[PDB]
């Protein structure tokens, strides 16, 4: 398969919600090495969202399992066992995204969007590394600190404030911030101007992009009421 | 946990 | 591991939505060739219900797009093709767990109508799908819902779920592989109405699904009224 | 149309 039937295949997985198919599509056609195109940018986000996304749900529950079996010996060691099974492939697929990034995509962004999307990505999947490591967790900590914080400095220089990517990832940094530095002052801080600035300038809302704008915005103030 | 984008 | 083992497993897969490994752990359970339990059952059960039923979900969007550009239809056609295979492989592993070990095995009534049920479910799956072996493929499915049907309504009160659910299955049957629609509400009438008239013999540990089938019984008669 | 389980 060439690059637009590997697409073609991507776009049929996704509607037959087979996400792992998707992202082999889209690894394929990332591995080309040529710069993927917004379309093409944006299944292979998709398609890895929703194969690290199973993995980061089913780690989550049997952890709580773990947590509420602490008397239960038996089903303890069980709950245990399995978790590090789903870690294991966490980490694989975590792995396979930020060698894309780091091989391919991160290096070929030309554009500031691009950049910005690509180091976003990467402050997400080190950050998914860092929700399950327990003393190689620093390490991969400042990883997803160091993407995001270059992201962040990009997005608040070539991107109006009510742009999708530079709201989105104040959202993902802020939330980083809060649940994998445990700086609640420091999220809240990040998200709160994030909305702010984005209200004062919603004159500059583009009709193919406002819907995700006001959405990351509501997700930004919903994260401030929380986290208050 | 708490919601990111997207 | 060893069946306690197994079970607490596919227990566990359960929970995580690990389906492909709750089928494993409880496709092992039964290879080990004791009757299953009724907690091991639904746990089998419940596993390939979702294991086949990701592909029927795939399979019918993906026909749906291959129906609705010749290079993109001749793709379209090649994935439901996959997905089809792996549909019948699935199938083809529950039928042969169903005739190597769980029908053989079944040495009470409400274990027989159960996997009975369960041979007319997954013969119903490859039914959907198959386009000149149709015909016997249908003919299994058929064979398989009537015996489970006869001795249900003999052996068994027309409130319990294994009853009102096989009924509601070959009832599905009848509309949607045999294109029956009269007999397929007349099927779901009876069922319904000999549960209203029996509900003194609900069980407390029953209740809920036999109530929660009659309400899709009935649904079913009216969508296909 | 639905079935059980």
């Amino acid at each position: 398969m060439d690059k637009n039937e590997l697409v073609q295949k991507a776009k049929l997985a996704e509607q037959a919600e087979r996400y792992d198919d998707m992202a082999a599509c889209m690894k394929s056609v990332t591995e080309q090495g040529a710069e993927l195109s917004n379309e093409e940018r944006n299944l292979l986000s998709v398609a890895y969202k929703n194969v690290v996304g199973a993995r980061r749900s089913s780690w989550r529950v049997v952890s709580s399992i773990e947590q509420k079996t602490e008397g239960a010996e038996k089903k303890q060691q069980m709950a245990r066992e399995y978790r590090e099974k789903i870690e294991t492939e966490l980490r694989d697929i975590c792995n396979d995204v930020l060698s894309l990034l780091e091989k391919f995509l991160i290096p070929n962004a030309s554009q500031a969007e691009s950049k910005v999307f690509y180091l976003k990505m990467k402050g997400d999947y080190y950050r998914y590394l860092a929700e399950v490591a327990a003393d190689d967790k620093k390490g991969i900590v400042d990883q997803s600190q160091q993407a995001y914080q270059e992201a962040f400095e990009i997005s608040k220089k070539e991107m109006q404030p009510t742009h999708p990517i530079r709201l989105g990832l104040a959202l993902n940094f802020s939330v980083f911030y809060y649940e994998i530095l445990n700086s609640p002052e420091k999220a809240c801080s990040l998200a709160k101007t994030a909305f702010d600035e984005a209200i004062a300038e919603l004159d500059t809302l583009s009709e193919e992009s406002y819907k995700d704008s006001t959405l990351i915005m509501q997700l930004l103030r919903d994260n401030l009421t929380l986290w208050t | 946990r708490s919601p990111s984008f997207p």
